[PDB]
RNA sequence: AGGGGAUCGAAGAUGAUCAGAUACCGUCGUAGUCUUAACCAUAAACUAUGCCGACUAGGGAUCGGGUGGUGUUUUUUUAAUGACCCACUCGGCACCUUACGAGAAAUCAAAGUCUUUGGGUUCUGGGGGGAGUAUGGUCGCAAGGCUGAAACUUAAAGGAAUU
């Protein structure tokens, strides 16, 4: 029986959306099936920021941070843990 | 017919303006509640302090109607107006159904909750809305203290006004608990001003 | 499309009477409907309608008291004999102590339970109850 | 695993809702106390319910606690209910005398009103 | 031994109501199986069959015993119940305990001819429960109720002597068919007449008069 | 079994009795 | 209901509900019986008899209780300026 | 039939793994994936919900348009513009809570106004297999498309929730 009421991801009143590639196993999923992840994590790793500061020229101030989109299909969402499957009463929830 | 003696005298209006019993919600508004008078530009609402004094007595002579003053029950499931409903069992009977509200005193005949009303209030129906719905199969006349974002189902008595307040809840908690002694006969005059004061249906932060 | 404006108007207030509404906005504004609502009013089965007339079809509003259940009209306007005025009472009316088979002859428009004192058998337009 | 069970638990609230000024403070006093109005047919179970009765009143002389109801929570139920503060009664006080209200209000007032005071800020 | 515990249990203990009419009337709720058979003692008990569910588990089967159970006289008071038990002789005593409960009066008059006594429904009346729908159509007098054997007997004891019947739908689920029937017959009463068309004064509830027989 | 193993299937039938008829017709 | 002899067979009579004239079931368990007392001159309630007002659990479902108690109570005189008929 | 022919890539050549692997995993690699002129007329071409017309509980957000409010900004504060705010309206993709109503439920503001059975109209199905097959016509260079059975066989298949 049908599961959701936007029954793939989202797609009412357009018909077709142009598919795209997954990062993981570069599955063709659509545009907006494909989860998007975003990456603001820090160019440098966890901490360790004054580490780099000690051997850093100019008084620091630099403080680059990296952005990315992550496009997850839906075999490599749940193994990867990031989405996991929700209850009934849960399901609703955005 | 009335006497016309319950208009709003300025020492009413003094206590309920005061109190900021006037104010609304935010753009959201139910239809069901034409009560509303105009808005403030910043998003507030404001309801009509006449009406909901008028609607009070309408309240009042529907609690004092019942024979027996001690079937009369009240509902305070959030915590905000607990002290409020003891004043209202202490002084003209009644029985507390304060803190919080057993499943089942409405049908349920072997628990030992097991009370039967004719005649109910409550302030937040959304806070208690398994209250209205426990009562709806007892075929009960219910009161709702509803603000004009709340809804108004299952209820024929719903007063207007602010549930977000201390200065409002308790002192509309204490009117409603004044004209229905009065109307008993128990302060002969109504002129008469009262000896009990509504911050003490208010509740201490501590 | 608008194809009976009988129709459509009727089921307003069938819808109206669903929701409890004692008044409702009913508007093809046409003759047909007009004399439904004169035999209807006879038998005190609703209240004082109201006619709006304009440069154009109009609008009609009826106060309705709540006293009505299930109003409707029997689409094809079918032909019918005498020998069949009885034979419609049966499947479509709870009995032939009330409800009235509304329908129109080359005399007018008038309920079965007269039409049959006339004799007469004309065109059927509804069933009321 | 010092947690009690359920029927230790619901025997305990029969005492105090009406021995009160029975249930001393002290656990040497009531521990065989409660053998002499609850008839207990075990030396050992006759001591755990003793404890846990005795162990509210070591609470409850700190503050009240929930549905317990022991015939003298409601004679504090019925004196902490007439607080009667005396002057400042939010009415002819809190202010000039006057409201401050707001300009959209005034228009409230005299509708059927306008005899009152007033202060538009 | 009563000694009852709820409001009505006492006005008819000490005699004030007389007859069920007037429970039915005002719509009072009532959840105590002793009324009902003290106001009507001529109750007779009936019983469709037994069907029996288990519960799948981890291992085996514990199979109960539902049984449905009509009590009504044949005069104009019928109610039904359905209650699930271990054993037979609990699932039949617990199904009468709650189908008199659930005492529901009818409507009798005429196909229409108005000479003599109610005999059959005023009104078509139909209500839908799970897939099935009854109809019951006003009969000319002598044909008797045409029905399944099972609603036959049921409309038999309901008081009214002649029906005709319409089915619709999965028939074989008997379970079914009477509660679309149970909520048929409430609803015959819905149906407004031209006779019930004057307006009454509203009567006073019984128990707002007796208030000091009720209580302590 | 699947849906288009059963036309796959179906349809070599029809090649094969067409070459059939082809060689005979 | 009757028949020729003069006799009204048939029991119970059920009520109307006060705001929309519609059936109060047996069965049906939201039917609210509202009593309000009267005035005499020095505003003290007398007891013993009340202004009888049935309202149908129909009423009560869609919360337009409320709406319908305001006609009654002004059309009876008993209310002065709640409602204005026109919107 | 040409142009084009970088990546990927039905076939295939291969390397593992497996008792077996002509599959899943890696590397090359033809047709193809791009375009021109002409055919092919198919799909989970799904909102699995035909179109037209009226009515029916509410709330907010969002696209386009319009109206009014010395509304707040945007210069040469100001004349207008533009962005917004407030209030309303029309056409929309639609959401959120409920169920008078329907539904077998999953649920639905339409799957409601269907036993109280009727607004108008087109098309499809009568147990499951056989079989969307045989044959006959018909479009197509073909692959294929449209129409479309019968014999025979079975008492079970199928849909919705539960432990």
């Amino acid at each position: 029986p049908k599961k959701r009421a936007s029954n793939g991801r989202n797609k009412k009143g357009r018909g077709h959306v142009k598919p795209v590639r997954c990062v993981n196993c570069s599955k063709s999923i659509p545009k907006d099936k494909a989860i998007k992840r975003m990456a603001i994590r820090n160019i440098v790793e966890a901490a360790a920021v004054r580490d780099l500061s000690e051997a850093s020229v100019y008084p620091e101030y630099a403080l680059p941070k990296t952005y990315n989109k992550l496009h997850y299909c839906v075999s490599c969402a749940i193994h990867a843990r990031i989405v996991r499957v929700r209850s009934r009463e849960d399901r609703k929830n955005r | 017919s009335l006497p016309a003696t319950f208009d709003l005298t300025p020492e009413d209006a003094q206590l309920l303006l005061a109190a900021n019993t006037h104010l609304g919600a935010r753009n959201v508004q139910v239809h069901q509640e034409p009560y509303v008078f105009n808005a403030r530009p910043d998003g507030v609402h404001v309801i009509n302090v006449g009406k909901t004094w008028e609607k009070l007595v309408l309240a009042a002579r529907i609690i004092a109607a019942i024979p027996n003053p001690e079937d009369v029950v009240a509902i305070s499931s959030r915590t905000f107006g607990q002290r409020a409903v003891l004043k209202f069992a202490a002084h003209t009977g009644a029985t507390p159904i304060a803190g919080r509200f057993t499943p089942g005193s409405f049908t349920n005949y072997i628990t030992r909750s097991f009370k039967e009303p004719r005649l109910v209030i409550v302030t937040d129906p959304r806070s208690d809305a398994q209250a209205i719905k426990e009562a709806s199969y007892v075929n009960i006349p219910v009161i709702a203290l509803t603000d004009l974002d709340s809804p108004s189902e299952f209820v024929d008595v719903a007063i207007p006004c602010n549930n977000r307040g201390k200065h409002s809840i308790g002192l509309i908690w204490y009117l409603l608990a004044r004209e229905v002694l009065r109307l008993r006969g128990a302060l002969v005059d109504r002129t008469q001003p009262w000896s009990i004061m509504p911050d003490l249906y208010f509740y201490r932060d501590p | 499309t608008r194809s009976s404006v009988l129709a459509d108007a009727l089921n307003a207030i069938n819808n109206a009477e669903k929701t409890g509404k004692r008044q409702v906005l009913i508007r093809p504004s046409s003759k047909v409907i007009i004399k439904f609502l004169q035999v209807m009013q006879k038998h005190g089965y609703i209240g004082e309608f109201e006619y709006i007339d304009d440069h154009r079809s109009g609008k009609i509003v009826v106060q309705l008291n709540g006293r009505l259940n299930k109003c409707g009209v029997i689409s094809p306007r079918f032909n019918v004999k005498i020998g069949d005025i009885e034979k419609w009472t049966a499947n479509l009316l709870p009995a032939r102590q009330f409800g009235y088979v509304i329908l129109t002859t080359s005399a007018g428009i008038m309920d079965h339970e007269e039409a049959r004192r006339k004799h007469v058998s004309g065109k059927i337009l509804g069933f009321v109850y | 695993g010092r947690v009690r069970t359920k029927t230790v638990k619901r025997a305990s609230k029969a005492l105090i809702e009406r021995y009160y000024p029975k249930l001393t403070l002290d656990f040497q006093t009531n521990k065989r106390l409660c053998d002499e109005i609850a008839t207990i047919q075990s030396k050992r179970l006759r001591n755990k319910i003793a404890g846990y009765t005795t162990h509210l009143m070591k609470r409850i002389q700190k503050g009240p606690v929930r549905g317990i109801s022991f015939k003298l929570q409601e004679e504090e139920r019925e004196r902490k209910d007439q607080y009667v503060p005396e002057v400042s009664a939010l009415d002819l006080s809190r202010s000039n005398g006057v409201l401050n209200v707001d300009n959209q209000t005034s228009d409230l007032v005299k509708s059927l009103g306008l005899k009152l005071p007033l202060s538009v800020i | 031994g009563w000694v009852p515990v709820t409001k009505l249990g006492r006005l008819v203990k000490a005699g004030k109501i007389t007859t069920i009419e007037e429970i039915f009337l005002h719509s009072l709720p009532v959840k105590e199986f002793q009324i009902i058979d003290t106001l009507l003692p001529g109750l007779q008990d009936e019983v469709m069959n037994i069907k029996p569910v288990q519960k799948q588990t981890r291992a085996g089967q514990r199979t109960r015993f539902k049984a449905v159970v009509v009590v009504g006289d044949s005069n104009g008071h019928v109610g039904l119940g359905i209650k699930t038990a271990k054993e037979v002789a609990g699932a039949i005593r617990a199904g009468i305990i709650i189908a008199k409960l659930s005492v529901i009066p009818i409507r009798r008059g005429y196909w229409g001819t108005n000479l003599g006594q109610p005999h059959s429904l005023a009104t078509k009346t139909t209500g839908k429960c799970g897939s099935v729908t009854v109809r019951l159509i006003p009969a000319p007098r002598g044909s008797g109720i045409v029905a399944s054997p099972a609603v036959k007997k049921l409309l038999q004891l309901a008081g009214v002597e002649d029906v005709y019947t319409q089915s619709n739908g999965k028939t074989r689920t008997l379970e079914n068919t009477l509660k679309a029937a149970f909520v048929a017959i409430g609803n015959t009463y819905g149906f407004l007449t031209p006779n019930l068309w004057a307006e009454q004064p509203l009567p006073v509830s019984p128990l707002d008069i007796y208030s000091d027989e009720a209580s302590a | 079994m699947r849906a288009k193993w059963r036309k796959k299937r179906t349809r070599r039938l029809k090649r094969k009795r067409r070459k059939v008829r082809a060689r005979s017709k | 209901m009757e028949n020729d002899k003069g006799q009204l067979v048939e029991l119970y009579v059920p009520r109307k509900c006060s705001a929309t004239n519609r059936i109060i079931k047996a069965d049906d368990h939201a039917s609210v019986q509202i009593n309000v007392a009267k005035v005499d001159e020095e505003g003290r309630a007398i007891p013993g008899e009340y202004v009888t007002y049935a309202l149908s659990g129909y009423v009560r479902s869609r919360g337009e209780s409320d709406d319908s108690l305001n006609r009654l109570a002004q059309n009876d005189g008993l209310l002065k300026n709640v409602w204005s008929y026109s919107r």
